[PDB]
RNA sequence: GCCAGCAUCAGUUUUGGUGGCAGGAUAAAUCCAUAGGAAUGUAGCUUGCCUCGGUAAGUAUUAUAGCCUGUG
RNA sequence: AGAACUGGCGAUGCGGGAUGAACCGAACGUAGAGUUAAGGUGCCGGAAUACACGCUCAUCAGACACCACAAAAGGUGUUAGUUCAUCUAGACAGCCGGACGGUGGCCAUGGAAGUCGGAAUCCGCUAAGGAGUGUGUAACAACUCACCGGCCGAAUGAACUA
RNA sequence: GCAGUCAAGCGUUCAUAGCGACAUUGCUUUUUGAUUCUUCGAUGUCGGCUCUUCCUAUCAUACCGAAGCAGAAUUCGGUAA
RNA sequence: UUUGCUCCACACAAUAUAGAUGGAUACGAAUAAGGCGUCCUUGUGGCGUCGCUGAACCAUAGCAGGCUAGCAACGGUGCACUUGGCGGAAAGGCCUUGGGUGCUUGCUGGCGAAUUGCAAUGUCAUUUUGCGUGGGGAUAAAUCAUUUGUAUACGACUUAGA
């Protein structure tokens, strides 16, 4: 129908401040400062107050209508990200072959190490990206901590650990081996 | 083309037993009168039993918009003619005169559902005189309260085939 | 430590907004938009310059940053009254795009003579500005 | 009106720039038109290299040597789309097409020359914007030109110069127009002004 | 055809009901103030079926309606200058809640004394706070979860071990036969916020610390029409 | 003898400027007068309000803006 | 493989359909000027990168009669309509609570309690709740759905047409 | 292919004038894996040697998906010349 | 090889030539954004202004631009010399120093021009030499023939010898 008008609206909470100027975002907040690049999409923000944020499209249509709500999540996310964090858990099991995984620095690089998965003499190596943190938890057994402000550098990075290690030409109703997410939350998981 | 509005009344002929026939009124949208009378022969022949040479016009008026500048909504039913069967159709135009609304009418048919002149009859045009009784929301969307939209990417053409710096699209 | 978003300043056409009709019959003149009628289309009226009340496409016209007072749908003679209290001729003949016309108009209806007086002045200038710069 | 006019073929569309430069160049005007790798098509990515594969296949079959010859360059790319919608098998033809020099990038002598830009050909005033288009530097470096980088190293060092001698020209400009304007408010200066200088 | 989500697919044997039903509770209660000279609001919020058939059935004299709050108000014409009755505004605007309209004629102490008594135990109420601190142990876990016996209660079934993992986020594991969880955690304790993950522990390890008591707001009796407010919580 | 230029005309044709009339609802409009009306509700007044009068919702047919319809 | 009427080619150039006996326009002494037919006006190529309202994005788009062939059907691609419904007595989506009692209805079964099967399909209390829509257990449990209620506050759902 | 029951569209709004997609049963037993020594073959202007390309409608090799796929070995699909 | 060569100058004869006739007049990036000016802590900053086309900007008066006399300024500009830098993508060009010397329409005066006859491009910028005259300087190789065999149908290839 082409609507002549369609906004979302963005409420940014007390100790965070957002700078726009050409579909380049930064928001600074307590815990770091996270930048985004939106000049594909084709909007217009506004600061109402100092606490609101407006974004807008003029004369769209359906296609294009669809990504306003896309870009206020991934804002949102940005600013969810530099005031609590995203913290994610991913735990491993095995049946026969105890699996070791570690932290290596190969020329100053923090890989994650995995070797004896299913017995195999081969080493996996994954890269841990720029800004989240790998902790190993103690109290609980075979357990990994990824943490960070990006979710989509966290979510990324336990998302290449898990597809690191799958297991090939066998049944998998029978081989239940790997490391599998189990919690998506955040740093401060509450308050 | 651009259309006209004209009134047409025409009647039988007068014979033995049938003194003073009854006279018959359309309002043809034409482009000219050869065109409207063809049309009300066209009209008259599917209603009655009359023929071009049964009968005879009595008049042919040309209506003007008593209004012409005042912003009205118009709602037109129509029939057409797809290609599998025949249809009824309801639609909404927001425009100044009679005769534009029916233009952009025509315009909407060929564009939308490719029916051309031949294969549309306009049933009736009417004007809608209040609001709360518009059911399109394309033409809901422009009765709002202190209404208000900006122009982006404006586009402006040139001669001389060379300019001298990049343009700008501001507005 | 504030929020900054600067990104955008736009025209708006909208009831009040003054017009300046780029190509037609009355081309060069000012109007008002008085009512809109879709996305491409708006009803204006400008009754000091000499125009009619009429619809047209926007694409015919160049919206322009002036506006004033009016309600939606004010007649002729609202509209002239409207237009001579708010004052905006003289606003229009303060802007520098104006300016720029007459100024376009004033040197297409020069004669030969007048431009032979207009390069001899023009060298004039050139010789002081010329000397007052680089002994600045 | 000039002798030589030069394109910075930055943001233009492939085919509306070549009807055009093919015009000119039968109406007898010199035409150079530089910076070939950031022209435009529309289009995907994609598709616009499927294009150029179709292209690829074709050749003639009893000898590979004697066939349609593909040129990867995005300077040839253009070059084809000229030779395209000119008539090039006669005397005129080439005589129009020898009025004609392209180049990737900006060499001697034309980087302290003024370049131009045709107002129909640009991608901004041309395509509708959420429309998808593909970049020639890109499309000929995926199907085998090999010089994209040496390109923008050369095209980067252009760009320092150019901002100093920008810098240079503007501070100059800006006591031009002070030294201009301080003559105004003259007897001469109100007399230009009443005949409209 | 256009992107649009299409409803889940279910074959049954009720159907929805209508206006018509709302109708016939609103006849109904106007009816209902004709009738019973006693009409008390009260506010039944978290209440089993299986106590109400009991309140029903103690007391058998008296009609309870337990319509949608919106159709009894309307019913009894919370509307300033509408009404049924004499002056029934009051009553009509103190309905906040799931309310429940109680329509006796008997007695106006009695029917006020014998609800301060009803008032048996309930589910782990997720609202409110709880107070029996319960901890399971380090081994395989049973189906009273340290609520019975050693050799008196079963091992909890194997089916439900990805609802306490992954509906739950309780550590568990298998590892020799059944559920087995390696350390001792704590799921609740006394006078802390008990949250839903919290509430449905403890429904689902089959623990009652909580009390349910009717709240009566207030009493109208129609024959000095006139409402009396209470605060028998 | 060869090749041209200008003026005044005739025949054919193409492209501008300007004048006088006729018709139609003896254009329909705008503009002026007058009766009725409404809301995408102006003044006024009243309110959980009240950033110290900003806004919000309720009355009110022109008032400290206007519009619509009929008749002339 | 054969007939009927008319128009053509053969016997015929010219403008157009890129190209062609038969299609469209038009039939021909040698020239000049003007106007057109059919067909066209980004460049090849003479002539508007005219004006106006819409639709369409194709990982073999589509682009002009003869003539260089493809529907019903399928699409969670988009556009416009038609007929039914629901909705401030609060509709659709989401979160949360209820989801009861004769009764573990009757046969079959080593055991199957709504959920391996055959029969069946009732009654009460309800605001509503199936002699059960699925997951589940050896069988029970537990969860979900059908159906009602609280919170949030504006239009929403189905089938069909092209 | 023949015969019968259906039943969404239908006979450009009729169900049963008259169609009728998706289904569904019947009919074709040396009817309890039995007999059948059978290649019941087709082919008359082509066949063979030598040599080169192209198609994909994929046999093998590469990578994936499904299956009561324990392992091993297979089967059915997708991309791919 | 009957004075052959290099580099720089013209007496004279010429060559027009896909087509001179005031000037090809240098940021980069974005377009749902920028340019310019100003202010301060120096920013994704505050304030102001502009755009809606180069229809601009610079240049432009004098016999195709002559001969002279003054005023006012300390400017503009041509022409060779000169001091330095910079430029490798195809640099082959750009900036600058300091003196000579010409012009100046920035302003004011004095002479001259005709007959090309009422128009006829009415010839005005740019080049490579040639006959030898004019000034310094520079003194070579290749092929055939003879020979080799790392090569070979023949040519070609690869070696040796004043
Ligand atoms: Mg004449
Ligand atoms: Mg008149
Ligand atoms: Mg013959
Ligand atoms: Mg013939
Ligand atoms: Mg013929
Ligand atoms: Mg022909
Ligand atoms: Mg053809
Ligand atoms: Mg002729
Ligand atoms: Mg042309
Ligand atoms: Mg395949
Ligand atoms: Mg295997
Ligand atoms: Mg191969």
């Amino acid at each position: 129908m082409k609507y002549i008008q369609t906004e979302q609206q963005i409420e940014v909470p007390e100790g965070v401040t957002v700078s726009i100027k050409s579909r380049i975002v930064k928001v600074v907040g307590p815990r770091g400062t996270l930048t985004k690049n939106l000049k594909h999409i084709d909007v217009t923000f506004t600061k109402v107050n100092n606490q609101l944020i407006k974004v807008a499209v003029h004369n769209g249509g359906r296609k294009h209508v669809a990504a306003l709500r896309t870009v206020k999540s991934l804002v949102d996310n940005m600013i969810t990200g530099v005031t609590k964090g995203y913290k994610y858990k991913m735990r491993y099991v095995y049946a026969h072959f105890p699996i070791n995984v570690n932290i290596v620095e190969k020329d100053g690089a923090k890989f994650i190490e995995v070797r004896n998965f299913l017995g195999d003499k081969k080493i996996r190596n994954v890269p841990v990206r720029d800004g989240v943190t790998i902790e190993f938890s103690t109290n609980v057994k075979d357990e990994i901590v990824l943490s960070g402000n990006s979710v989509e550098d966290v979510s990324q990075n336990a998302a290449d650990l898990q597809q690191i290690c799958r297991v090939r030409n066998k049944d998998i109703r029978k081989f239940l081996d790997g490391i599998y997410v189990s919690h998506k939350g955040f740093i401060t998981e509450d308050l | 083309a651009h259309f006209k509005e004209y009134q047409v009344i025409g009647r039988r002929l007068p014979t033995e037993s049938v003194p003073e026939p009854k006279l018959f009124r359309m309002r043809i949208f034409a482009s000219n009168e050869v065109i409207a009378k063809s049309r009300y022969w066209y009209f008259l022949q599917k209603l009655h039993k009359v023929k071009k040479a049964s009968g005879e016009i009595v008049s042919i008026n040309q209506i003007n918009e008593a209004h012409p500048t005042k912003v009205k909504n118009f709602g037109v039913w129509v029939r057409y003619d797809s290609r599998s069967g025949t249809h009824n159709m309801y639609k909404e135009i927001r425009d100044v005169s009679r005769v534009a609304a029916v233009e952009t009418l025509y315009q909407d048919m060929a564009a939308r559902h490719r029916a051309r002149f031949r294969s549309i009859h306009i049933l009736k045009v009417a004007e809608i005189e209040k609001t709360a009784d518009v059911k399109r929301q394309y033409v809901k969307q422009f009765l709002t309260k202190d209404l208000k939209f900006p122009l982006p990417h404006r586009v402006q053409k040139s001669t001389k085939t060379f300019s001298y710096k990049r343009p700008s699209t501001f507005y | 430590t504030d929020s900054i978003v600067k990104a955008s300043n736009w025209r708006l056409v909208e009831v009040g907004r003054v017009v300046l009709i780029k190509k037609g019959q009355s081309a060069g003149k000012l109007a008002a938009i008085v009512e809109i009628i879709d996305q491409k289309k708006v009803l204006i009226d400008g009754p000091k310059a000499g125009v009619p009340r009429q619809a047209i496409n926007l694409g015919q016209v160049v919206l322009t940053p002036l506006t004033f007072a009016l309600p939606r749908g004010a007649r002729t003679a609202t509209v002239s009254k409207k237009w001579a209290a708010a004052a905006v001729c003289e606003k229009w003949a303060a802007s520098s795009w104006a300016k720029k016309i007459a100024q376009r108009e004033r040197r297409a209806a020069l004669t030969d003579f007048e431009r032979f007086q207009v390069m001899v002045l023009r060298k004039q200038k050139r010789y002081t500005v010329k000397k007052a710069l680089a002994k600045a | 009106v000039e002798p030589v006019v030069v394109i910075d073929g930055k943001g233009h569309l492939v085919g509306r720039l070549a009807s055009v430069v093919a015009k000119q160049l039968l109406n007898g005007q010199k035409i150079v038109v530089v910076r070939a790798e950031e022209l435009n098509i529309s289009g995907e990515f994609f598709r616009n290299k499927l294009k150029y594969h179709d292209f690829l296949r074709k050749a003639t079959a009893f000898n590979k040597t004697r066939g349609p010859f593909h040129f990867r360059a995005p300077s040839r790319i253009f070059y084809k789309a000229l030779r395209g919608m000119v008539s090039h098998k006669t005397a005129r033809g080439k005589a129009a097409l020898e009025r004609l020099k392209v180049f990737e990038g900006i060499p001697p002598p034309y980087d302290k020359k003024k370049r131009v830009v045709v107002p129909q050909a640009l991608r901004v005033l041309r395509l509708k914007p959420g429309r998808k288009y593909t970049t020639l530097g890109k499309l000929s470096t995926s199907v085998g030109w090999k010089y994209e980088d040496v390109v923008a190293k050369l095209e980067a060092k252009r760009k320092v110069s150019s901002a100093e001698y920008y810098a240079k020209k503007r501070a100059f400009t800006k006591k031009v127009a002070s030294a201009n304007a301080t003559a105004a408010e003259s007897d001469v200066a109100k007399q230009l002004a009443a005949l409209g200088y | 055809p256009r992107s649009k989500r299409s409803k889940l697919v279910t074959l049954a044997q009720t159907d929805k009901k209508g206006r018509e039903n709302k109708e016939r509770i609103f006849d109904e209660v106007r009816e209902a103030l004709d009738t019973y000279r006693y009409v008390w609001v009260l506010h039944l919020d978290d209440v089993r079926t299986p106590v109400l058939q009991e309140i029903r059935t103690s007391w058998a004299g008296s009609k309870l309606i337990m319509g949608k709050r919106k159709v009894l108000q309307k019913a009894l014409g919370e509307k300033r200058e509408e009404e049924y009755k004499e002056n029934l505004y009051q009553l009509s605007k103190l309905c906040s809640g799931v309310t429940g309209l109680l329509f006796t004629d008997e007695d106006v102490n009695t029917v006020k004394e014998y609800f301060k008594s009803y008032v048996r135990s309930d589910y782990s109420r997720p609202n409110t706070k709880a107070p029996l601190t319960f901890t399971i142990p380090e081994g395989i876990v049973y189906s009273r979860g340290g609520q019975i016996p050693a050799e008196e209660d079963v091992p909890m079934i194997h089916s439900l071990e990805p609802t306490m993992r992954n509906k739950f986020e309780i550590p568990t594991k298998i590892k020799a036969g059944k559920i087995t969880i390696d350390s001792p955690y704590l799921v609740c304790t006394e006078g802390e916020k008990l949250d839903v993950r919290q509430a449905l522990i403890l429904k689902q390890f089959g623990i009652a610390a909580s009390e349910f008591k009717v709240k009566v707001s207030a009493y109208y009796d129609n024959d000095s029409s006139t409402v009396e407010s209470t605060n028998i919580n």
